[PDB]
Order: C-alpha cells, then structure tokens, then sequence
RNA sequence: AUACU
RNA sequence: AUACU
C-alpha cells in the first residue's frame, strides 16, 4: 500500500522562535509573550527536613547544575541557573510563614494505619486543611510544592500498588487504587492553589528508596539536571496561568476544537461513566467539561453518549469556546479511543449542524491491537509510523527518533487504531496529520516522545482528578488543576 | 526501495463456499480425514472446499448447500459478518496442519508438535540467495509458534500472524510448574527477528495463502 | 456439626382449611376469601386463528380434563371444570368485542426483520396499541391474555437466545437479551392491564415447534391437565387483586417484613444498579419499591446501599407498610444475594432504630457453594437440608420429596450459603426456618418446590419488569404487574 | 443415626509456620526437592514447615523466620487472611503429590498422572471390608480428579474436594480437539458415587489431612 | 413467554 | 507522585 511518515510539528517559543525539543526551546526564548506577574510564591508543605531540602533545592539550581550522561548531547542538555539567565524572566521566591511544618506525630499517625484508603484520606485531609489555613491571608502562595517524606511516600505508594485494583479498557481514570495525586487535586479544586507533588528523590538522591517500592514501581530516576527540567516547567505552568509553548496548526488555522471524548469513572456513587470533554483548542488550553451519565451498551460497560447527551456535551463545549473567545469553532475533532456508535455520532452531527463552515472530524482509536508494520529499523524513521490499510489508518507514533541517535524505549512499539467515520469529510491522511500535530504539548513533561495525543493523553489525568469530585460541586475548566 | 514486511497474510479463496445450516455448539471425532471438525457459523453451517458431495463432517443435511462464490458473501460491511468469517478462517486454519502443529488455549498459539522426548529436529526451507535452517526443538523445552488475528481491509481477507517465540513452555506438560524464561531479543536495527520468524514460517502454507505484501515507501 | 431438616411449610386455603398440595389445596377450598363479585373479563389479543382456538381451548377445560401420567397420583392430579366444580368460583368468560385482532401482514412484518431489538419493540408497541384501543371504553377487561402465534413465537424467542447476552451474579434482570415478557409488562404498567403471555403449545398440542427453538430452550411441555394448572391460577391471581393462598406461621404474627434487598440494572441509561425492595409481608403481597442509585464497590460491580440510601430505602418500605396497614413492622428481614457491607448494614440499623420493638435479623445468601453436604440421598429427605457450619447455615431446598415419591429434578442439587450477620439476634436454625417458610407463595407456579425464596425468586421478576421502566415514571407497588 | 459424609477434609497442623518476608511473586528450580515452590502471600514470603535451616529452597531470607504457633495465623476474623491462607494451602497441596498427581489450569483439578501411553495403572487401595480397585487409567484416555477449595469455618481449616472425573485432555493427545465425553450420570439413592470417589481418594495423605467428618443424624 | 430442577 | 516508553 502507501506508507506515510510525517515530520515533527512547529512549537512556538518566546518571541518568534522555531521548534526544538521542549527543553531546548525553553532555554533560548522562554515562555510566550504576555506581561503577567513575574513573582510565583512556592510555599512548601512538609516536615522540617523536606521543607529544608526543598529550599536547598531551590537555592542549588539558582546557580545551575551541569548533569549529563550517555553520548548524545541532544537528549540530556544541562539545567542551568534559575535566577540569572532564567527563561521565564521570573523570581522563584520562597517566603517565610508559607513554609508550614507537619511535625512528626501526624506523619506517624498517617503512616501507621494499615488501611490503604484511610491513610491516604487523612494524608490528603491534613494537608488540605493546611492549605486552607494558608489561604486565609499573609501572602499570595500561587503554587504549593507538596514534599513527601519517606514514610509518607511508602505509605501512599503501597496504598496504591498493594490495593489490588483492576483496570478497564474504556475507563479513562487509571487502575481503581486510591490515588494520592488525584485526591489532592480533587480536594484542592475549591482551593486557589495549583499544587505540585514531588518526592525527595527529586530533591536529593542520598536516601534510599525501599526495595518493595523500587520493585513495585520500577523506579529509575534521571540525573540531577534531568529531574529539574520537568519540575520547574510544571511549576511555571501552574502558578502563572500562561502556557509555556504554543503549537502551530497546518491545515488552516481559523478555529479548532480537538475535543477528546473520553469516559472516566468517578468514585463517589455508582462509579458513573459521566464522561468529560477534555477540550483542547488550537493553542492548547485544556477546557475540561464533565457531562451527564453517558449511556452504556451492556452492564455499565462500553460507554457512549446518547443523542441528547451528545448534543448537550457539544453544546457546552461550544459554550466554553464562545465564552473564552468571540468566535465559534469552525472545526470540531472528536477523538474517541473506542468505536463510534451511530446514536452518538448522529447526536454530534446534529449538534455540529448549527455551526457555520462546520467541519466534523471523527476518528476511532482502539488500544491493544496486534498488527506490526514497517518491519524495518531505526534508520528508516520509525516514530511517525502509519500505513493506509485500505480505510483504517493504524498508527503508532512512538519509536526511533531522528536528532537523538538512539531508540529511547526499552520495549517494542505498540500501535493503535485510526479509523475515520463514514460521515467524516476528510481522508485518513489529514486526520493522521492532526493526530501527529497534537504533539509535544503535554504540560506534565518536556519530552518529545509521544504515544497518546493530549486529548487522549490528558483523558487519564482528567479522570484521575475528576474521580473524587462529588455530585453537585462546581468543577474548574482551567487545566492547571489536573497536571 | 525502503520497503518492509507486513504481519498479515493475503488469503486467496476460490469461488466456492458451501453455505449450509446446522444445529450445533462448537466435534464428534470422526472416522476419516482430519477435516471432520465443527467448522460452523453462529446458527448456520459455513463449510469450505470438500472432495465429497456432502460438506465437512457428514453431519449437515443433504440438499442444503448454497454453493456461492466468495465475493457474494465474504465481502460485507457489518463487523459481525467479518468476525464470523474470521473465526471460521481461524477454525479451518488450526485444523489444517493438525498432523504437524498443535494449538494451545492460553496465549492463542499454533506451535510445533513434539514427536518424542529430547527432540533434535530441524526445519529447512529454500530461498533465492542461500539456504537458511531453523532449530525449533531447543532444550536447555521450547518450540516456535504464532498467533492468528482478524483483518479484512475491504478488498481481501487476512490472517494476522504474530510470531511469538514460545520460550516459556513446551512438551506434554501444560506448564513446567509456572516457570517462564523470556526477554527482549528483537531490536529496531536494519534487520529484525520477528519478520524473520514470519519469513521462515512456512508450515501454514482451499486456504492458499499469498505471500505477505512487503511493498512500502519510506521517503 | 449439627444438621436440621425442617418440615414443609403449610398454607391457608379457602375458609379454614389446612394445607394439601398447592393444586390440591386449590381444588377443594379455592381462593382465600370474599367469594363475591365473581367477574373476570379475559379479552385476548392475537390473530383470528389464535383467538379462535384460545376460546376453543378455554371451552375444553371448562368441563374438566382428565390428563395423567407416570405412576405417582400426587404429582399429576387432573384439572377440574369451570362450573359447579370450579375451585375459583369465578366467571372465566371472554369479553365480547375484546378480541383484538393482529391481522396477518403485521405479523409477517414483525417476523421478517433481522433486528432482535426492533422486532420485539414493535411487537410490544403493537400489543400495547391494541390494549390502549381496548381499555378506552366498552367494558371492563380485568385481565388480558396475550396469546402468541408460532411465527411471532419463534421471532421473539430467537431475539432473546441469539442476541448473545451475558449474565452476572449481582444482577437480577436476567441476561441482557430483549425480553418480550419484561418489555410488555413495563409498557403495560401505566395501563390498568395485568396481562398473561402464553405460547401456542399451551393452547393446542397440534402445531410443531421448530428444532432451533426446541434445542435452544429445552422445551418439553407436560400433559393438558398439567399445563392449565399453572395458567388459570395465574389468570385468577391477576384478576380482582386477590391472592389465592397464604402461609400460616407462628413466630412473627404481630408484624413481619421480609424485604428482599436485591439489585437490578435498568436498560435505559448506564444500566445502573438502582435496586429494589421486593418486600413480602407475612401474607405474601409483593410490595415493589425501587430505590436509588446504590453505591458499588468497583467499576459498577458488587452493589451495596449507601447509609443514606439504606435508611431512605428502609424508610420507604416502612412507609409502604404503614400505608397498607395501620401498624409499623417489627420483624424486618433483610435477604441479600451478597454479603452485607458495613455501610449498608449500619444504614439499615440506623433506619430501624427509629422503629419500635425490633426483632430484626439479617441473612446473607450466596449462590453456588461447593460443599455437597449430607451425602445420603432420596430415602431420607434432601429438600430443606442445611448444616450448621459453626456460624454459617449452608442450605439447599431442592432435592427429594416425600409426598411426590420421586426426585423431580434431572440434575444434582446445588446449595446456597446462609450466613447470618453478627448483629442478628436469632439462631441460624430460626433464620433457615424463615427462609424455608417463603416457599409456596410463588404466584408464577402452582407446585411445591424451592431453590430460591420469593424475596429472592421475585428479584428476577422485578428486575425483568423494571429493566425497561424509564426515568421519571411512577411505578406500581402491586405485584400483579410482574408475574 | 443416619449419618452422611461431607466432602470437606479437616487439617491437622503443627505449631510451626515460619513466617518471613521477601520480595517475590509467582517458581525457581534446580536445587533440591521439588518443594522449590514460591509459597507467596500478599507481599510476605510466608512459607510452611522448614526441614533444613532455610525455608523452601534457601530462597527466603534466613534471618526473618518467626516460628509462631498454629492459633496465631490460621485463626483470624479477617476474610482476606482466610483467602491468603486458602491460597497458601492450595499451593502446598498441589506441589506435595506432584510425582503422581498433576494440576490443570482449567476446571482447577488435581488429576492422576500417566506414565506413558495406553496406561494399565488402575489404582487399588485397602479398605476395612476388602481391597477396592478403581479404573483411574480408563482408555476407550480419561482419569480421576478433584477440585480443591479451602475455608476456615471458625473451628478448623477444612479442605473441600469435588470428586470430578477428568474426562478430557491427558498426555496421549494434548486436548482431544475440544471434545469431552461425559453425561453426569450420578445416582440419588441410599448410596452414591461422589461419596464413593471422596472415600477412594487416599492420594493426598506436614499437611496431615484428617478424615472427613461424617457426623450426622438426619432425622 | 404454563410451570419446576 | 520530576519524566517518558
Ligand atoms: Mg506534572
Ligand atoms: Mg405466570
């Protein structure tokens, strides 16, 4: 057949700079041009030791670390100072009073109970009360680094890996275990704090992680310069309200809505399939819009929005887009990682029909499907692998990298499905291009690898956070509360 | 120039399908050839080529054979017909090399059958450049296998072959007291091992399998 | 261990008469009380041949059939007439002009389509349309027979058995197949019509059933005397709203509430485990009260009532009891198909602490245990055998019968796991006796056998009917609309 | 007293458990006795009785054994502890008589082993009345089996056995092409054959199984 | 969906 | 839960 391998898209950095890796682009130009506040207060919550070495972490990278390794200088550039050349043009300032201690008795009392749910529940609740006591006044703690001691780390990790939780194909939330990260982000949704959760291995690799935690998580952290690259970027993302880099569309800019229809489960009542928009426009804002109970085919599995549910979902997505900008979406891109039912597709079409110059773009994605293609190697570019299989357009977007010199994976790449609906007025090539333009825009990392685009990748994060938000509570459409 | 192999087989089928109807839930052994299995559909009987007037297993009623071409029935748009036809193709593929290859329920594999204990057989197939052999009875017992999967792609019919190395367990015992031993051997270099295992697999060869496509351009 | 084998529960028949076989008690005494106003209109819906031979077959049994077989005269007594020897003493007459026709073209247009859902959908819609055109005026059709021709029979049965539906243990609705019975009873809930559904084999034993229907259902009718025993009893049960028999125990004669908590999925939205009460009092009235979206343990499986949900559900069961009779329950019995969670049990105790003198007891019944206790056989009684497993009361009620003279089953019996909760204030033998007392109150039958008591046997029927009742629609607590 | 047999097997256990904790999750082999089995709990390497200095096959941590009495861990109010003890007893039972009993992953059965093809090894055991023989090697090949389960029942640690015939597979042909031959012809009379097959299974007899209870009245 | 197992 | 496969 015809084999198509697309190139890397262009990410905008600073003021009119071309595309590199997210680290190298964020070293010569910095974040986007908007005159916001240059001060982010990074009030750390933990015990005395974690607050002390978090302050030592902030002090020791204000000059600059020069960690490196292996042979490729493109994969591991160093992380220089945070206060002299700094691309953010920002002060990473820590103030007294915001550094609130957790003593030692409370850490023992939350690390000694053998219940997996209850321990992470009190660990969430005590620090949520601490952040609430921070919110009353004194300063403006824009972010809050959540530093976890070794006992707390082991407790909240073994509450997850030893709870024997199960996974599901269409459940876009995770593996049913009590998640410290999702619970903290859910209970901090009413808070004004975009919080960041770290470990002390990120701070100092002098204390050993226990063997059970090492084996049950396959933990192998990077070097010193490689660990602060994905942390300070997440710190500037959360405490400013500005996205650091900007993606650039190709097939006409106009307006765009790459709404990632996914169906998470919320662990409040019936473990509903109440779904989420996870809308990402042409620039990258994560408009999260949960909806009502999506219908299921059988026994609460294989979800799909009903016709009325689909038009209500699309109507609130269009309402969010028209609230943020004074222009209706000229193109709506449904991205389901599952098959398209006829009722759901008809509802989405009927909702899109009341839109001028509309462009329905429906794509089927399915995980764990076995058909290996392009049986070659690294030399023939293997990242953007895609073959037109007479209709369906199977694609794996992870593999060998140009401009690297080596294959960063430790296993073989795995493909997904790319099958356009019959109502879609676009070929599989241009939808493949739009899938391979949703690239390098994850704000959880600075990598240039990808196996899930951000309406599909961000589905896991949205379902992680919205699992623990109860009924009748207003949720936030700002993406800073998720990753 | 930069073409590469494809893990599915372009099946070639004749103009004879022998549609029928039965009442069974899939085997009453048999008394002749090994093509007396319950290769049936979900409610009807979907047989294949046969040298007798009756269909396979001689259990379907007489004078209930449609005998229509492949293009009339096998090419449908609903996914249920594709799933039924591919399950039928897997059933008629598993019991096609029954004298040489066996099927195991876990991992969905057609492996080489052991003739004796401590086997030292070799499998040799010809090639244009040289002759390449394969040892598939290595004892340290494991043999070689593959897994079949479903694929149509509108114009044709395909069985997808996944060459599992089957390093874990072989022999008369179902499992060696749950003792696996495997690792990553294949690499993304200019050559590969899986495709190789696809190419040197020839025991699967009216299911006349065509050669895998291997036509690609990588500009 | 100690083994108790309890005796058969007795029933009240007629005016002050003891218990014989459920056909024999319904042959010498008749229904319970109030032998006045004996009018039942039995207006049939079907084609011309089906209505004609339905009336003909009613005319044959109006004199009395003398069918018999095998050797035991207790198992197969004959069916009496409908005149002076009629046990019901009721007018089993067809209403003139209520013979709603279905012609022939509509039957072929239902039986010709290849959709399993849609064929039974428009069959239900056609029957509902004729019933709505019947109940507008002219007479009072208290009951209706929905008599099905063979062409409709094969269609509505192969829509069920060839839909490849799945089953799960905690669901009582069935097997996700499109059920003609459940859909007809759900769409006839707003009507004043208790409706009886029969097959052409029940009317005339001259038309053959196709081999696919025979093999896919294992259909084997009994004789003519044994076929109308289970039909005219159900016909009189669904007319005038009067039960024909009741139990007579002496443990809880002040008040009793054997509320059979079960859970069903309704095929409208997410197939939510919206639960039901299925309350059966000391006489056997099936107060059906659907609850709310009960919490599940993981991914919508293993349902349990939340504490607020449990107290609300028990509160509306008590409200229904206090609406029907001027006395609050004092003997509320919970009968679950799964083990009691702590939250649900605590909610039930919190709800029942509001009530008066409490003799509350809770029992777990788990299906398919693997301990074949009492390997003795037929010459000792095997029906109603259980073993005190040092706290548990593992029980099977199916087995050999003393009055029948033979084992009526064709397979080995399989038991249930009777496990009292720790807050129950009664011994395991008393709870086993109370479960065994819920035997011969099945209005879907007229024989003496049990493997599930009617708070759990009726769970199947309630989840069958309430699977299709839509949201926001008032349901009926009368048990006539279920079996 | 019309006493009847129960299909549960009481366990008599010594006052030694050797609780330990090592990072392992399921079976290493090649050291000593076939008792090289990963008797693995939920995160703790809690094995059973230790004949040598180190438990199992010196895989566990030597300086972590507990050696507590039977009533400490075999008796527990938590259902999760009972399930873990049940799984540990099943793993000790399956790999105790593995020289002549095999285990299959489907239907969960411990069946009799076949030494070769066309087996003539019918099993004879002594009883109180006379010697009782059983055709456990019947060829037309099928053998005899049972499915095990464990639960506590608040006073002991009984093993429940379901005496099912094997009826399928065996070593002559891997899976007989998915074709069992059975009818379920059991008897409901003054006696039975399931009670029979429970009695004529003496092949599990440290996991010292007591006699099944059979203490009943049945008025 | 006449009933049970 | 600094990241990715
Ligand atoms: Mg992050
Ligand atoms: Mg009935």
């Amino acid at each position: 057949f015809e084999t198509r391998i697309f190139d890397e898209p262009e990410l905008e950095f600073g003021d009119h700079h071309h595309h590199q890796d997210p680290r190298l682009g964020l070293s010569e130009a910095g974040p986007l041009q908007t005159f916001l506040g240059d001060v982010i207060k990074i009030g750390v919550v933990g015990n005395s030791k974690t607050i002390e070495d978090t302050r030592k972490f902030i002090e020791t990278v204000s000059s600059g670390v020069e960690g490196k390794g292996e042979k490729h200088p493109n994969m591991h550039p160093p992380f220089p100072g945070l206060g002299n050349q700094s691309p953010y043009r920002c002060r990473f300032e820590i103030e007294d009073g915001a550094t609130a201690a957790l003593t030692k008795s409370k850490l023992d009392k939350i690390g000694k109970e053998p219940d997996h749910y209850r321990a992470v529940e009190m660990a969430v609740d005590e620090i949520i009360g601490e952040l609430q006591a921070m919110d009353d006044g004194g300063s403006r703690p824009d972010v809050a680094i959540i530093a976890l001691p070794v006992k707390l780390l082991e407790r909240v990790w073994n509450a997850k890996v030893d709870a024997r939780g199960t996974t599901e194909k269409s459940d876009s939330s995770g593996s049913d275990a009590p998640n410290f990260r999702g619970m903290l982000k859910a209970k901090a949704m009413g808070l004004s704090f975009p919080i960041q959760i770290v470990w002390e291995d990120v701070i100092d690799d002098k204390v050993t992680i226990p063997q059970k935690v090492k084996e049950s998580s396959s933990r192998k952290i990077q070097d010193i310069a490689g660990r602060t690259w994905n942390l300070m970027t997440s710190l500037y993302y959360k405490g400013s309200g500005r996205i650091p880099w900007r993606r650039m569309p190709l097939e006409g800019e106009f307006s765009a809505c790459y709404v990632g229809i996914s169906f998470y489960r919320e662990a409040d009542g019936q473990q509903l399939f109440t779904s989420a928009a996870q809308m990402f426009d042409e620039r990258g804002r994560g408009f999260v819009l949960k909806g009502r109970r999506a219908r299921t085919e059988s026994r609460g599995r294989h979800p799909y929005m009903a016709r009325e549910d689909a038009k209500k979902i699309i109507e609130d997505v269009l309402a969010a887009y028209k609230l943020h900008h004074k222009t209706l979406p000229a193109r709506v891109f449904i991205l389901k990682t599952s098959r398209f039912k006829d009722e759901e597709a008809d509802g989405i079409i009927a909702a899109l029909d009341e839109a001028g110059t509309e462009l329905r773009d429906l794509v089927w994605v399915q995980e764990s499907y076995t058909a290996r293609i392009l049986r070659d190697g690294n030399y023939p570019v293997l990242r953007g692998t895609f073959v037109d299989l007479h209709g369906k357009g199977l694609l794996y977007t992870s593999g060998s990298m140009p401009y690297y010199g080596t294959y960063p994976g430790k296993y073989d790449p795995n493909p997904l499905l790319l099958c356009p609906h019959h109502t879609s007025e676009s070929t599989v090539a241009q939808l493949a291009e739009e899938i391979f333009s949703l690239t390098k825009v994850n704000w959880n990392s600075t990598q240039m690898n990808q196996r899930l685009p951000i309406p599909i990748r961000a589905a896991r994060k949205v379902g992680e956070v919205l699992k623990y938000v109860g009924e009748g509570e207003v949720i936030s459409a700002d993406y800073r509360k998720y990753i | 120039g930069e073409d590469a192999l494809i893990n599915m087989l372009p099946l070639t089928l004749p103009n004879e399908m022998y549609i029928a109807s039965t009442t069974y839930e899939p085997i009453l052994n048999g008394d002749g050839p090994k093509r007396f299995d319950w290769v049936i559909n979900g409610g009807t009987f979907w047989s294949f080529h046969d040298p007798r007037t009756s269909a396979c297993s001689e259990i379907v009623d007489i004078d209930q054979v449609e005998a229509i071409n492949t293009k009339e029935l096998a090419l449908h748009d609903d996914i249920d017909e594709q799933n039924r036809f591919s399950h039928l193709l897997r059933q008629t593929l598993r019991y096609q090399t029954d004298s040489d290859l066996g099927w195991d329920k876990d991992h969905k594999a057609l492996y080489f059958r052991a003739i004796e204990r401590e086997v030292s057989r070799n499998f040799a197939y010809t090639s244009s450049k040289k002759k390449t052999d394969a040892n598939v009875v290595s004892v340290f017992v494991r043999h070689h296998a593959f897994s079949p999967r479903f694929e149509l792609m509108a114009d044709q019919w395909y069985l997808i072959i996944t060459p599992t190395y089957y390093y874990t367990t072989n022999g008369y015992a179902p499992h060696q007291f749950a003792a696996p031993l495997l690792a990553g051997k294949k690499r993304l270099d200019k050559s590969a091992a899986l495709r190789g295992q696809v190419i040197m697999w020839h025991r699967f060869l009216y299911l006349m399998f065509g050669e895998p496509p291997s036509i690609h351009l990588d500009v």
